[PDB]
RNA sequence: UUAUGCUAUCAGGUGGAUGGCUCGGCUCAAGAGCUUAUGAAGGACGUGCCAAGCUGCGAUAAGCCCGGGGUAGGUGCAUGGAGCCAAUGAACCCGGGAUUUCCGAAUGGGACCUCUCCGUAGUGAUCAUUCAUGAUCGGGAACGCUCCGAAUUGAAACAUCUCAGUAGGAGCGGGAAAAGAAAUCAAUUGAGAUGCCGUAAGUAACGGCGAGUGAAACCGGCACAGUUCAAACCGAAUCCCUUCGGGGACAUGUGGUGUUGUAGGGCUGUUCAAACGUCUGGCGGUAAAAUCGAACUUGCCUGGAACGGCAGACCAUAGAGUGUGACAGUCACUUAGAUGUACGCCAAAAGACCGGAACAUGUCCCUGAGUACCGUGCGUUGGAUAUCGUGCGUGAAUCUGGGGGGCACCAACCUCCAAAACUAAAUACUCCUUGAGACCGAUAGCGAAAUAGUAGGGUGACCGAACGCUGAAAAGUACCCCGAGAAGGGAGGUGCAAAGUGCCUGAAACCUGAUAGUGAUGGAACGAUACGGCAUGAAAGGAUCUCUGGCAUGAAGGA
RNA sequence: GGUGGCAAUGGCUAACCUUUUAUCUGGGCAGCCGAAGCGAAAGCAACAUGUGCGCAGCCUUUUGGCGAGGCACGACGUAU
């Protein structure tokens, strides 16, 4: 229901009711569903190139050779152009006209958001999550969290508030992943830490950017994927004020 | 140089080993000495032929020597002092990556230095 | 189809190897044979062969929209309360115009007084608003 | 010592799988988008000190000159020798020039002759202009427009139909192209150029009414933009070239006016005054290479080497990433964020210029012809007696007019004004640039991780490979012995490790040898099961476990 | 079909805009399906339950009762 406001210090400072947002009723199989769809439609078009395999004018030798009947270049024995012949065409390959976007109805998509918004207040799903943390769920804290400009201020606000522990876990946390994503360019296995939900675009976007593990955003560009990253509920976020107040009528 | 446009192993790898050779000439820099790093305002200059260098790094650490030679395409200065004896026993240099050594004396006979450095 | 539970069974449930080769398989490509092999199954799909009766032009075609008595009475609170529809010293009154609907069929029942206006009226419809204490205005 | 063999393992050889790595590929997105007679693209030949391929270049030939950026090295793929260049600022990058053989649109003539003949030294062909001059030609990944135009296939045969206006062909042509300002769509009364997207909708329509084919309008969006002639009236009042003298076009009409539908314009009269647009101008933005850019290279340990572990110190609008002797925010390049930039491009204030818009009056004038329409044939279309095209034939009217409203005609109503012209944007595409990726990872991904359209194959049209990897550093094995040896071997070195040059890892088949078992009286799906001999049984398997017995309870069964 | 969102005062948006670089958030009612059928068409246009049986569940004197859904009628719309 009420929630309390910590000032930068840490202390408590004031009381903010929380919007109906915040009871809403816990829907993994929901939350699922939003992240997988958002998921899939960032996902980018690829297969092989359209004649791959096929631009020879291989021909069959037919019977009466003692070979196979797999098509031959015309001027070798050497096979081509079938799915079984060595430099021959991918059968059922990708295509770059496959559509791989999920569509999620609005509504449907906003009770996820909103399930996933009330899973920030709930420590057994945080904890369970992966985060460590020693606040009181949900954490409120005063506007002036929005107007600090650097990195060392957000540090000492998330240490007065006890949830740096989180930060330092997801930066020593960061590992080189095992196999071929390292060369496209994925080196780094990530952890996510710590959601900060400002009210509107403040410098607190660019002071809060650059920690580890740490995703800064306004209310209007929420999504289920922030809130439940790997489809899984229970991150752990610092709201603000003015965010709060913002999110009165925001996915109902 | 290599910007933020691309994150892609493949591309940074592809601009280092296609580098121009006025692009080249900034992968030979190296860290400065804190006498030098105060009295020039930068952190780090190129290693020139001739500038005395201390090596931090490798079989050679702690060892202070002038550059004999540096190759802007294999991107490796040759340090007086860091050799490697071959089964004749002459003594052959040893080619040290720039960013391996810390620049404590910088060679000036060319006026241009100064900016070169910096600006 | 599930190919993963088919790696290992040879004809991937075909029966034998010698099914799934092309329309053969089908008796013809699309919906042939509705004549002689796929008489009855065009029966069964509804394409057998014939045609019946003409298509008069849209342009002059028509089809109304509709609503029944009940519906209209036992929703008029809803619609007064929407604006599309007034009380008059007791009577609805409701103009199926702003509605989108153009005839008012009779079915359900009529509790109230309605004044509706509409372009055209069942006559079971008529009865059963007049009975009601209301009437039925057409649209000029 | 039983040979020839058989089975298993091991060592080695051969081989090149697997793993790991990848400057390549592929796909998508965002940009940008023409070039060549001032001789292109493409090809041939040449060009390097040692140079064969590729790449670059052109007898000035891996290059020459100028300006800017960069600054200490450079001399392409490709660190070999010897030199040369560079502080007189090279290399390199950005911009601008020069040189630029022969063929090639190829164009003085000719080509089974990439050369050759005349040399009068070259405007080849077709065109415009006054005959100074000018245009066209070839190329460009796809996209665009115009025209010509199959068959396989499906219909379970096949002919209309379908495949399909597809494939293919010919012509034109730009950064876009085409379309485009209603003789329209509607429906009782409305809208108001075109294109593209969504929808209508697999609907209407067509169809051996089979299989199948298949709209549009309305409506919602993206982007928005309107106009110019012909004629009436006027009549040389104009336009072009120029050596500035003049010359050419032009009364078969240059120019002015005018440009349209509940008609408009002209001619006559009155009123209001002038909006759009063109040019100048360059406030300022965009804008080359590029410049700057925080904070550790601290102790100990391991190691050949720390970017690792354990302590310690910091930056963060920078914790994207890559390199560096193993994992790097603080070592290097970067990044976030700021700077700068020649030529250019857009560009506001402010000036110069042709000028615009209403009304009154009407036996007044003008408003596009082998055109619109129609007959007939054919193609095409969903277009059905109601698509569009075009072959033949026929063929109007002139505001008191003409067209349309899905067979024709009559009437009413509604609606427009063709047969002349232009016109941004929204759209398409991908040679190219940048970015990205649940993409591939060397038999994959482009054929090509490119000395790859290469080697090679075909007379030709054309077909078309294989081949990636030493190491941190060449430290790329000195000296010695054998050997005919500039082979090779041994010994000895280097290196953390031979990883010893087609060199990382290094499977199997196959081959050589060793070990265990067996074996010259022996019967064959090469094994399963049980019990034995021999060998092994270090780790990872058992320790009231294995062996051998006693005692107690004991189901079915039961001497 | 399984699992969900919303639900007759219905569901969902398409293109597109908002992207601050493909996600995303907020818009977007055009349209589609449902909401009335029958008929070739012209056209006309129905039960917010009249009755019975009865499962589950509940009550019950353990034999019955009520009985959503289900089943069977009756009535009505339209074509013939
Ligand atoms: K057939
Ligand atoms: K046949
Ligand atoms: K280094
Ligand atoms: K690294
Ligand atoms: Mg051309
Ligand atoms: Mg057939
Ligand atoms: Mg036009
Ligand atoms: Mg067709
Ligand atoms: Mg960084
Ligand atoms: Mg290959
Ligand atoms: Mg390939």
């Amino acid at each position: 229901a009420t929630a309390k406001t910590i000032d930068l210090t840490g202390k408590a400072v004031g009381e903010v009711e929380l919007p109906a947002v915040f009871d809403a009723d816990y829907r993994p199989d929901l939350i699922k569903k939003a992240v997988l769809a958002a998921q899939a439609n960032r996902l980018q078009p690829y297969g092989p190139r359209l004649y791959s395999g096929m631009e020879t004018s291989a021909r069959g030798w037919g019977s009466g050779r003692g070979v196979s009947h797999v098509p031959r270049l015309v001027n070798s024995s050497r096979a081509a152009r079938v799915p079984h012949a060595k430099g021959g065409r991918r059968a059922h390959p990708p295509k770059p006209e496959a559509d791989r976007s999920e569509k999620v109805n609005t509504k449907e998509r906003r009770y996820a958001i909103r399930s996933a918004i009330a899973a920030t207040t709930d420590p057994t799903l945080v904890s369970l999550r992966g985060h460590i943390f020693e606040a009181e769920l949900p954490i409120v804290a005063v506007n002036d969290l929005e107007s600090l400009e650097r990195t060392k201020q957000v540090i000492e606000f998330l240490e007065a508030a006890g949830l740096y522990e989180d930060v330092l876990r997801a930066k020593y946390g960061r590992h080189i992943r095992a196999g071929r994503g390292k060369l496209r360019g994925r080196k780094y296995k990530h952890k996510k830490s710590v959601l900060i939900v400002a009210g509107e675009n403040t410098p607190i976007l660019k002071a809060a950017r650059n920690l580890s593990g740490v995703d800064v955003v306004t209310v209007d560009s929420l999504n289920a994927e922030l809130l439940a990253p790997g489809t899984h509920a229970g991150r752990l976020t610092v709201w603000t004020e003015s965010a709060i107040g913002k999110l009165e009528g925001a996915f109902q | 140089m290599i910007a933020m446009v691309s994150k892609q192993p493949r591309k940074q790898r592809k601009a280092r080993y296609a580098a121009p050779l006025h692009i080249r000439q900034k992968f030979m820099g190296a860290r400065l000495s804190e006498a030098l790093t105060k009295e020039y305002g930068t952190r780090s200059a190129a290693v020139i032929t001739g500038d005395t260098v201390k090596v931090m790094r490798g079989d050679f650490k702690g060892t202070e020597g002038k550059v004999q030679s540096v190759s802007l395409m294999d991107g490796t200065i040759t340090v007086d002092g860091v050799i490697s004896t071959k089964v004749d026993g002459t003594e052959v240099p040893r080619p040290l990556n720039p960013s391996n050594v810390m620049i404590t004396k910088l060679e000036m006979k060319d006026g241009r230095r100064a900016s070169s450095i910096k600006k | 189809m599930d190919t993963k539970k088919f790696r290992g069974s040879r004809t991937c449930g075909g029966g034998t190897h010698k099914n799934r080769r092309g329309a053969g398989n089908r008796g013809g490509r699309g919906k042939a044979g509705g004549c002689k092999h796929h008489f009855v199954r065009a029966m069964m799909r509804g394409y057998s062969y014939g045609k019946h009766g003409f298509k008069r032009p849209d342009e002059v075609s028509r089809d109304v929209s509709i609503v029944n008595v009940g519906e209209l009475d036992e929703l008029a609170s809803y619609l007064v309360e929407e604006g599309l529809a007034e009380v008059k010293d007791g009577a609805y009154h409701i103009n199926l115009e702003n509605l989108g609907i153009e005839k008012v069929l009779g079915s359900g029942r009529v509790t109230k007084n309605l004044v509706v206006t509409s372009e055209e009226f069942s006559a079971s419809a008529r009865e059963k608003i007049e009975n009601a204490g209301g009437s039925c205005i057409d649209a000029e």
